[PDB]
């Protein structure tokens, strides 16, 4: 019952440059229970060998984890991270924006 | 501002009797070292490169106490569901921070130890390191039973004694680590927003430690309350990544200045589109 | 080096 809410950020390492390889990044913090599914997309399909860090909670006991993707991003292809979560009725899905 | 602290997290799984235990040191708040229930072969294990100096006893040595911790927690949580009269049916979590704290002098600035049930604060040792503070009534329980068998004493003594003996050691083997710096690589970008108005970005990347600060300014004036900081995110590598930004009037873009503050930055840094 | 709790449980 004592739940909250995860926060998504989605990013890449470096700076994003159509046609040249790079590491896609989805940053899940701020949720509890710990348990949680994620689940990084291409085009709405799951990206193949995806890596997921070591789940770790911050100084106010909310769980964070990083996944993590070797992509290469391009002029039409989007990129999404979906999470879910039981503090939410259904997946969130967030898209990569890489002016964020 | 030199710190070390032990992150466990026990989460209750129904029908079973072993719930998953997963312990994470930090030095400094940068990972070290790590224990989880779930291994194929649970172990603590090297996170740092500086970790590799301690021989085979030490991984040994902390494993065990692991299995104890393990015990403990699963006991805990038991007599948890016991006070919230809640079932066993479902998953519950008990979670515990403990570790020191060193000042500029040197000396022992403070020790910490405290626990949360189910995300929420439970019962933490004042910096006294001799009383409790219990966050509701069910801890209170807690806190009584705690102060009639003095367990502060014990905490105090590990808190005060092996956990700055280990530190001082730590800060030392990792030190070309841990004391290093990585300046931010910064830069500001121009977006399209709403008719009239643009987006400016100051970005500051691949920068270590953590900490760090980012302002805009217009016309002398820091744009405290109308400036959108996103929360500090881990680049992957080791480095972080953070920005700011700020709406402005389309053509006055020139007015406003971005601010990097680090400490690998001797002079903070000043940008604009 | 981790801490060992002391024997009293929560």
């Amino acid at each position: 019952m004592i739940q909250k809410t995860p926060q998504i950020q989605v990013y890449s390492r470096h700076p994003p440059e159509n046609g040249k390889p790079n590491i896609l990044n989805c940053y899940v913090t701020q949720f509890h229970p710990p348990h949680i599914e994620i689940q990084m997309l291409k085009n709405g399909k799951k990206i193949p060998k995806v890596e997921m860090s070591d789940m770790s909670f911050s100084k106010d006991w909310s769980f964070y984890i990083l996944a993590h993707t070797e992509f290469t991003p391009t002029e039409t292809d989007t990129y999404a991270c979906r999470v879910k979560h039981d503090s939410m009725a259904e997946p969130k899905t967030v898209y990569w924006d890489r002016d964020m | 501002p030199h710190s070390m602290r032990y992150f466990e997290t026990a989460v209750s799984r129904p029908g079973l009797e072993e719930p998953r235990y997963i312990s994470v040191g930090y030095v400094d708040n940068k990972e070290f070292v790590r224990f989880d229930s779930d291994a194929e072969n649970p172990r603590y294990e090297p996170r740092a490169p500086w970790m590799e100096q301690e021989g085979p006893e030490y991984w040994e040595r902390e494993t065990q106490k692991a299995k104890g911790q393990e015990q403990w927690f699963r006991v805990s949580l038991r007599n948890l569901l016991g006070y919230y009269n809640q079932s066993a049916g479902g998953s519950h979590t008990l979670q515990q921070m403990s570790g020191c704290d060193l000042g500029s002098d040197w000396r022992l600035l403070r020790g910490y130890l405290q626990f949360a049930y189910e995300g929420r604060d439970y019962i933490a040792l004042n910096e006294d390191l001799k009383t409790w503070t219990a966050a509701d009534m069910a801890a209170q329980i807690t806190r009584r039973k705690w102060e009639q068998s003095g367990a502060a004493e014990h905490y105090k003594a590990y808190l005060e004694g092996e956990c700055v003996e280990w530190l001082h050691r730590y800060l030392k083997n990792g030190n070309a680590t841990l004391l290093r710096t990585d300046s931010p690589k910064a830069h500001v970008t121009h977006h399209p927003r709403s008719k009239g108005e643009v987006t400016l970005r100051c970005w500051a990347l691949g920068f270590y430690p953590a900490d760090i600060t980012l302002t805009w300014q217009l016309n002398g004036e820091e744009l405290t309350q109308d400036m959108e900081l996103v929360e500090t995110r881990p680049a992957g590598d080791g480095t972080f990544q953070k920005w700011a930004s700020v709406v402005v009037p389309l053509g006055k873009e020139q007015n406003y200045t971005c601010r990097v503050y680090h400490e690998g930055l001797p002079e903070p840094l000043t940008l604009r589109w | 080096s981790s801490l060992e709790n002391f024997r009293a449980y929560v």
